[PDB]
C-alpha cells in the first residue's frame, strides 16, 4: 500500500516584526492517506484558534493542506508546529525560523 | 428477477394506498413508472442504494423510498380518480454484471380509482354449444364463449379441455368494449371461440369449459350495500360432449 | 494557458458510517469551488470572491452533480475491495481527478482524467480520449467494462467542450484575480554559521502564479538547498534557495529569479 | 463545472 | 426527450417492418424494448457505438453515426411481434443510470388469409332461453370491420385461431342481442362485405 512521509514547513505570510500583527502557516505535503493530525504550537502549549484549508491533492496522488493562525511575533515567544501522521513513529515538531 | 405487490388494486377517491418492489438481486437502482391507458410511461422517483438519486414531477402526495435492502416502496395519497394506471417497477445498477445501464421490469400494478366502490361488479360467463350447420359445411367446430356486467377491466379469461388448459383455436378478445358507451364508469365486455375438430366434441367422454379469474375488492373492504360482496372470485361455464 | 482542474476525494470509514467525499475545483494556481459530505449542509460552496455571486442554479447543479459522484464512488470503494481482496476493517482511499489544458491561442490543448485506488495509479483515460487504459491488473475488469459501454465519449464532451467552455467564463468572472500578475518581492539575506562556513538565502515573496525559478550562479550545481513553493496563505506563493557561502567573498556568488510577472529576468545580491 | 458523470468501476 | 414515428404501423404477416427513432440531443446508448398489454417492457437490442448495427434473429437494430437517430427492424413478421416498441437513450453528458424513453410505436400485423369463405351460424345456449350468440367464422383480410351501430346489438373487431395440431388457420368475429328483431343476417350491415357470403337456417 502507498504509504508517503508528510513535508512540513513552518513559516508567516508576511516578514515577521515584534509588535506587528501576522499569521502562522504550517504547510504539510506529500503524505499519504488522507488522516493527518497537525497542531499549532505557541510555547510547548497548543493553540486552539488554528484553522485549515481543503483537501487537495497533487498529479502524484499525494494529499496537501495548509494550517493557519491569526499571530502577533515577540522576541520571547516561541512556535513550532506538531505533526502527527501513521508514517511518523515520533509525532513530528519542527520549530519555526522568522529568517528560514 | 423484478417482483411487484400487488398485481391488482381497487381503492376509492380521496384514500391512500402503498405499492412494493423486490428488485434483481444484486440491482442497486429502483425507478418507478407511470403508464397510463395509451400515455406513454412517465418517470417518477429513482433511489440507488438507499438514496434519493433522481426525481421527475412527482404531485407532492407521492411519497416512495429505498430501504436497507434495496427493497423500495411507492405510497399514493389522496387518490384521485386520474391517477388509474399500471405502475412498474425497474431494476439496474449491479457493479457486478457488465451491462449496467440496461433496465429490468417487473410485471406492473394494476391501479384502479372509483368515486363509489358499490360501481365494481362480477364477470358473466354462460358457455355455448356449436351450431350444426357449421359442423357440416365447415366440418369442424367452434365453441364461444362471452364475458358480460362486469367492473374494472381486471379479467382473466381461459378455456380448459378433460381437466387441463388448451390454447390452440383459442381466440380471447385483446380489448375491453363499453357495453353503454354513452355512460361514465360503463361495464366493460369481451369475447372468446375454442375451434376443435368434428369428432372431438360429438364424443360425450370430453369436457369444454370456459373460465374467468375476476380481480375485486379487498377483505378489508367495507361493503354497505345490501348485495353481494364483489370481490376477486373465479366465475366459470361447463360445457359437456354432445354427439 | 489556463486550466480547469477538479480533484475528488472518497475515503472509506469502517464504524464511522458514510465514506468521506470532498472534491476541489481551481482555475489556474486558484481554488473557486469545494464540496464536502462531512457537513450537515452538504453543497458546492464558493472558495473565490469571485464565485460568492453566481446564482442558485449553478449551485443546484454542481450539488446534484457532486452528490451522485459520491452515491457512485461509495459503491466504488465496496466493489474495489473485491478486486483487491479487502475487508470492512480498513480505510481505503479513491481518488477521481480531470481537467482541460487552454493553448497559447485561447482554445483547447490537452486534457486528461485519471482514477487511482490506495493512492496509486488505476485506470487512465488515453491521450487520444476515446478509450480508458487500466495502469493496474485489478483495473482490467473495470476498464474492459467501461470501453464496451462507450463510456470515454462521455469524459471526451465535457474535456473537448464543457470545461473549455465554463474556464473562458471563470476567466472572465475573475479577470481583476486571475489575469492580474502579482511579481515577485525578491530580497538577499544573510545568516552566518562559523569562521569558513555561511549561508545567503533568496527570498521571492509574494507572486502568482506559483511556477517560479530561483538558482544561484557559481553555474553553481553542487549542494544547492532549494524548498518547495509553499501557499503564503492569502493567495500568493513563496519560494526561497540557499547557498554555502565562504566568509568574505559574497559578490562571487549571483540570485536569478525568472517569473512571468516580470519584464525582464531579474538578477540579485546581497547588501550589506 | 466538474464531469457531470464519472465511471462505475 | 425522444421520438419515434410513424406511432402505429398497420402490416401484413411475412412483410418486413422498420422503425424510427429521433432524438433532440446527442446520444450515447441506445435501447430497444418491447411491451405487450399488461407485461412489462422487455429487452431485445441495446447499442454502445455509433456505428454498429446489432440484431436477435428477425430484430435489427442500428446507432446511426449522426448520434440522435436509430432504427429497428423486424425480417419476418409473425402476429406473435403485435405489440408496442419502446426506443430508450443514454442522453451525452448525463449523470449515472439516467434513461430517456419514447411514447411507442404499436405494431399491428395482420392474419395472412386463405380461403375468405364466410358464413354466420347458431350457437346455442346451455340454458332453454333466448340469449343466444351468432359467429361469423372465416372472412377475408382486405375488411375494416367496425363496431355495434345499434344499441340492444353488439359486434366485435377480428381475432386470429389457429389450429396447430392440424395445422390450419383462420379469422372469427361474435355478434349478440336480446330482442326478436334479432337471429343473425340484419346483425353485421353498417360494415360492408362482398356479394358472397353463406347464410343457413
Amino acid at each position: 500500500m502507498i504509504q508517503r512521509t508528510p513535508k512540513i514547513q513552518v513559516y508567516s505570510r508576511h516578514p515577521a516584526e515584534n509588535g506587528k500583527s501576522n499569521f502562522l502557516n504550517c504547510y504539510v505535503s506529500g503524505f499519504h492517506p488522507s488522516d493527518i493530525e497537525v497542531d499549532l504550537l505557541k510555547n510547548g502549549e497548543r493553540i486552539e484558534k488554528v484553522e485549515h484549508s481543503d483537501l487537495s491533492f497533487s498529479k502524484d496522488w499525494s494529499f496537501y493542506l495548509l494550517y493557519y493562525t491569526e499571530f502577533t511575533p515577540t522576541e520571547k515567544d516561541e512556535y513550532a508546529c506538531r505533526v502527527n501522521h501513521v508514517t511518523l513513529s515520533q509525532p513530528k515538531i519542527v520549530k519555526w525560523d522568522r529568517d528560514m | 428477477g423484478v417482483t411487484q405487490t400487488p398485481k391488482h388494486l381497487i381503492t376509492a377517491t380521496g384514500q391512500r394506498v402503498t405499492l412494493r418492489c423486490s428488485p434483481r438481486s444484486g440491482d442497486l437502482s429502483v425507478y418507478w413508472y407511470q403508464q397510463s391507458l395509451d400515455q406513454g410511461l412517465q418517470f417518477l422517483i429513482q433511489y440507488y442504494n438507499g438514496e434519493e438519486r433522481a426525481k421527475g414531477n412527482i404531485l407532492e402526495r407521492f411519497s416512495a423510498q429505498q430501504f436497507p435492502d434495496l427493497h423500495s416502496e411507492l405510497n399514493l395519497s389522496s387518490l384521485e380518480l386520474g391517477d388509474s394506471a399500471l405502475y412498474f417497477c425497474a431494476s439496474s445498477a449491479n457493479p457486478g454484471d457488465s451491462s449496467n445501464e440496461k433496465l429490468f421490469f417487473g410485471s406492473g400494478t394494476q391501479l384502479s380509482v372509483l368515486e363509489d366502490l358499490n360501481k365494481v361488479f362480477p364477470p358473466e360467463v354462460a358457455v355455448f354449444e356449436p351450431s350444426e350447420a357449421e359442423i357440416s359445411h365447415t366440418q369442424k367446430a367452434t365453441l364461444v364463449c362471452l364475458a358480460t356486467g362486469f367492473y374494472p377491466d381486471h379479467v382473466e379469461l381461459s378455456w380448459w379441455v378433460n381437466g387441463k388448459e388448451v390454447h390452440s383455436g383459442v381466440c380471447t378478445d385483446p380489448q375491453p368494449l363499453k357495453e353503454q358507451p354513452a355512460l361514465n364508469d360503463s361495464r366493460y365486455a369481451l369475447s372468446s371461440r375454442l375451434r376443435v375438430s368434428a369428432t372431438f366434441w360429438q364424443n360425450p367422454r370430453n369436457h369444454f369449459r370456459c373460465q374467468v379469474q375476476f380481480y375485486g375488492l379487498s377483505e378489508n373492504d367495507e361493503w354497505t350495500q345490501d348485495r353481494a360482496k364483489p370481490v376477486t372470485q373465479i366465475v366459470s361455464a361447463e360445457a359437456w360432449g354432445r354427439a | 494557458s489556463h486550466s480547469l482542474k477538479y480533484f475528488h476525494t472518497s475515503v472509506s470509514r469502517p464504524g464511522r458510517g458514510e465514506p468521506r467525499f470532498i472534491s476541489v475545483g481551481y482555475v489556474d494556481d486558484t481554488q473557486f469551488v469545494r464540496f464536502d459530505n462531512d457537513a450537515a449542509s452538504p453543497r458546492m460552496v464558493p472558495r473565490a470572491p469571485w464565485m460568492e455571486q453566481e446564482g442558485s442554479e449553478y449551485w443546484d447543479r454542481e450539488t446534484r452533480s457532486a452528490r451522485d459522484t459520491a452515491q457512485i464512488f461509495r459503491v466504488n470503494l465496496r466493489t474495489l475491495r473485491g478486486y483487491y481482496n479487502q475487508s470492512e476493517a480498513g480505510s481505503h482511499t479513491l481518488q477521481w481527478m480531470h481537467g482541460c489544458e487552454l493553448g497559447p491561442d485561447r482554445r483547447f490543448l490537452r486534457g486528461y482524467e485519471q482514477f487511482a485506488y490506495d493512492g496509486k495509479d488505476y485506470l487512465t483515460l488515453n491521450e487520444d480520449l476515446r478509450s480508458w487504459t487500466a495502469v493496474d491488473t485489478a483495473a482490467q475488469i473495470s476498464e474492459q467494462k467501461s470501453n464496451d459501454a462507450s463510456e470515454a465519449e462521455h469524459q471526451r464532451a465535457y474535456l473537448e467542450d464543457t470545461c473549455v467552455e465554463w474556464l473562458h467564463k471563470y476567466l472572465e468572472k475573475g479577470k481583476e484575480t486571475l489575469l492580474h500578475l502579482e511579481p515577485p518581492k525578491t530580497h538577499v539575506t544573510h545568516h552566518p554559521i562559523s569562521d569558513h562556513e555561511a549561508t545567503l538565502r533568496c527570498w521571492a515573496l509574494g507572486f502568482y502564479p506559483a511556477e517560479i525559478t530561483l538558482t544561484w550562479q557559481q553555474g553553481h550545481t553542487q549542494d544547492t538547498e532549494l524548498v518547495e513553493t509553499r501557499p503564503a496563505g492569502d493567495g500568493t506563493f513563496q519560494k526561497w534557495a540557499a547557498v554555502v557561502v565562504p566568509s568574505g567573498e559574497e559578490q562571487r556568488y549571483t540570485c536569478h529569479v525568472q517569473h512571468e510577472g516580470l519584464p525582464e529576468p531579474v538578477t540579485l545580491r546581497w547588501k550589506p | 463545472v466538474m464531469a457531470p458523470r464519472t465511471l462505475i468501476l | 426527450q425522444l421520438n419515434q414515428s410513424p406511432q402505429s404501423m398497420f402490416i401484413q404477416e411475412g412483410e418486413d417492418v422498420s422503425m424510427n427513432c429521433t432524438s433532440s440531443s446527442i446520444f450515447n446508448t441506445w435501447l430497444w424494448y418491447k411491451q405487450d398489454p399488461g407485461e412489462g417492457p422487455v429487452l431485445l437490442i441495446a447499442l454502445y457505438k455509433a456505428g454498429e448495427l446489432t440484431s436477435n434473429g428477425r430484430l435489427t437494430a442500428q446507432f446511426g453515426i449522426t448520434r440522435k437517430d436509430s432504427f429497428l427492424n423486424i425480417s419476418a413478421s409473425i402476429p406473435s411481434d403485435v405489440g408496442i416498441y419502446f426506443c430508450a437513450g443514454q442522453p451525452l453528458g448525463g449523470s449515472n443510470y439516467k434513461l430517456t424513453f419514447g411514447k411507442g410505436t404499436l405494431l399491428t400485423v395482420n392474419p395472412n388469409i386463405q380461403n375468405p369463405d364466410p358464413a354466420v351460424y347458431q350457437l346455442r345456449d346451455s340454458k332453454s332461453s333466448d340469449k343466444s350468440v351468432c359467429l361469423f367464422t372465416d372472412f377475408d383480410s382486405q375488411t375494416n370491420v367496425s363496431q355495434s351501430k345499434d344499441s340492444d346489438v353488439y359486434i366485435t373487431d377480428k381475432c386470429v385461431l389457429d389450429m396447430r395440431s392440424m395445422d390450419f388457420k383462420s379469422n372469427s368475429a361474435v355478434a349478440w342481442s336480446n330482442k326478436s328483431d334479432f337471429a343473425c343476417a340484419n346483425a353485421f350491415n353498417n360494415s360492408i362485405i362482398p356479394e358472397d357470403t353463406f347464410f343457413p337456417s
